[PDB]
């Protein structure tokens, strides 16, 4: 038993059927967007129908929104002639052809690698337009080539999500150390931090082991441990967006010429960060308010394209200050059946 | 000269603060690395002021050289402010409008 997702035009008979709503990638290869279209024989000369896969990228900041400019670009646009008035098919496409009928025209897209995943920036209450981020869309045009204008009635628009999952290899656990020499003679202060693991799932607790060796003439006042999320925007040379999604301040003090080891638990979640405008979250379809953006994996030997999301645990000690950063990956694992891509309890 | 330096110590501290702020954020890629140009401008402005102020104080013997140094310092500071910040921006605006 298998089921597909169908999108129908407001007018006429133009129905697009897609097997799955998520098209994941394995760095080396990307799952192809395979689907079918049913179009009624309502045309006389316009016997050409096109399918366009567009990886649109939009961005807007608070200062830019106030000024009145919002960046927009098309990272990758692929056009395929669905109707052949070569191109191997799949078992799902063959089953769709058999069930739908002879009019079922297939279309297959092979998404090239080194493309950003579907990540949408969280919009504030003021923003009411298109979602800011990278969105993958499939648009069906029943018109004579691309010369004619795009018609809302004829075109079928369906939002698809390209996401990555946690790698099979967990990777070495982060372990970051920093020794600082104070201006008062040669008095070294040592800080070290370690994580339970390198790959982290959304909602899972994060355990950080922090050890401080004070050989100075000052006492540490407070320790701030935060989970910074960084959103590198390669296009338009936009400045890096850094946002603390979780924080913990400890008033404990460490005496000079003494050692102190402790463990801290930080669990990032969206409820506390719901008011952070511009935060990068997972791909959205109809404003479902998905989880935090899964940290993209740059396994390629590394291209400046789209939005690159990363997470780092930052530990800061005051009395200047000593700051250390431990990168970690906050990515969803491979789901058993499929990602629902929506709030499972609708109400 | 002492009164002029007393009046200009506020501007000296102002330049020092601007240079510190520029050095704090140097790798901002906004507007094709505008922070880099700002930092370069601040560094060279600090260099020229440090090389000029003792010279201006010590050249009090002759009025001609003192006035020439006073004019040249501010003129070259203006040329720096133009050609280290606005000049790349003007070049991008005009020569590369795409």
């Amino acid at each position: 038993g298998t089921r597909v997702f169908k999108k129908a035009s407001p007018n006429g008979k133009l129905t697009v059927y897609l097997g799955k709503r998520d098209f994941v990638d394995h760095i080396d290869l990307v799952d192809p967007v395979d689907g079918v279209v049913l179009v009624d024989p309502e045309y006389l000369k316009e016997r050409r129908v096109y399918v366009t896969l567009t990886v649109a990228f939009r961005y807007g900041r608070e200062d830019l929104d106030v000024l009145g400019l919002t960046f927009r670009k098309d990272l990758f646009v692929a056009n395929v002639q669905s109707f052949p008035p070569k191109k191997p098919l799949t078992r799902l496409q063959e089953r769709l052809i058999k069930k739908l009928g002879e009019h079922a025209y297939p279309f297959t897209f092979e998404i090239p690698p080194n493309l950003p995943s579907s990540v949408t920036l969280q919009p504030g209450p003021e923003d009411t337009g298109k979602a800011l981020g990278v969105d993958y869309e499939v648009k069906a045009f029943v018109a004579e080539n691309l010369e004619e204008k795009i018609h809302k009635r004829n075109s079928v628009r369906l939002v698809i999500e390209k996401v990555q999952y946690a790698p099979e290899r967990p990777g070495p656990q982060p372990t970051a150390e920093t020794t600082r020499q104070f201006l008062m003679s040669d008095k070294p202060l040592h800080l070290e931090a370690s994580l339970d693991k390198e790959i982290y799932y959304h909602g899972e607790p994060i355990s950080v082991n922090v050890h401080v060796t004070n050989n100075t003439n000052k006492t540490v006042k407070k320790i701030k441990i935060s989970v910074r999320q960084y959103a590198d925007i390669v296009l338009f040379n936009t400045a890096q967006y850094k946002v603390p999604v979780a924080m913990e301040e400890a008033d404990d003090t460490v005496a000079p010429s003494s050692t102190f080891s402790k463990v801290y638990t930080l669990t990032p979640f969206l409820a506390n960060n719901r008011e952070k405008r511009g935060l990068a979250l997972d791909g959205k379809l109809k404003h479902e308010d998905t989880n935090l953006a899964s940290s993209t994996l740059l396994r390629e030997g590394r291209e400046i394209l789209g939005i690159i999301v990363s997470y780092k645990v930052k530990v800061k000690l005051v009395v200047s200050d000593v700051a250390v950063e431990l990168p970690f990956t906050l990515m969803h694992p491979k789901p058993k059946e499929e990602p629902p891509h929506r709030e499972v309890p609708e109400n | 000269d002492s009164s002029m330096l007393i009046s200009l110590t506020y501007d000296v501290i102002l330049v020092i603060l601007c240079t510190v702020y520029a050095f704090k954020t140097r790798k901002c890629p906004e507007n094709f690395n505008e922070a880099k140009f700002i930092g370069f401008t601040m560094y060279t402005t600090c260099i020229i002021w440090l090389a000029f102020l003792p010279i201006f104080y010590v050249t009090s013997s002759d009025y001609r050289v003192q006035t020439t140094t006073m004019c040249i310092s501010v003129s070259l500071s203006g040329f720096v402010v133009l050609g280290c910040l606005f000049a790349p921006k003007v070049h991008i605006i005009l020569f590369q409008p795409q």
